[PDB]
């Protein structure tokens, strides 16, 4: 059938990260103190 | 009290909170609600939030690299 003869040639058909930033959540930094020496002073006076 | 401190009132913290273990009472069920959404967040060592369990206004979202389900074992 010559009517459905198809010819095709070459053509030019030419058509991940994860991150979220919150603002802050710092813990108790510099965790050290004492309430004896000052108590000793104010109970030694 | 001797071993703790009991509070019966609305302790509005006008600044952030910090703790290690948040419990609920034995005889009452913890509830946590809002009007827009409630967010659980977890961060990497650089502080980058990487796993979110968000309960939005309509339907829940989970955002992560993986989503397992197991049994107790
Ligand atoms: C190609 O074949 C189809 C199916 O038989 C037919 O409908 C169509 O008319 C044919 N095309 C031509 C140009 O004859």
């Amino acid at each position: 059938d010559w009517c459905n003869v198809s010819l095709v040639d070459t053509s030019v058909p030419e058509p991940g990260i994860l991150e979220h930033d919150p603002f802050f959540c710092p813990p108790t930094e510099a965790t050290a103190r004492d309430f004896l020496a000052d108590a000793l002073v104010t109970l030694l006076v | 009290t001797k071993d703790g401190l009991r509070l019966e009132g609305e302790s509005e913290f006008l600044f952030p909170l910090y703790a290690k273990e948040i419990h609920s009472r034995v005889d009452s069920s913890l509830l946590l609600q809002s009007t827009q959404n409630v967010t659980v967040n977890a961060r990497n060592s650089d502080g980058e939030v990487t796993g979110r369990l968000k309960v939005g206004p309509q339907m829940v979202e989970v955002q992560s690299q993986q989503f397992q389900i197991n049994s107790r074992e």
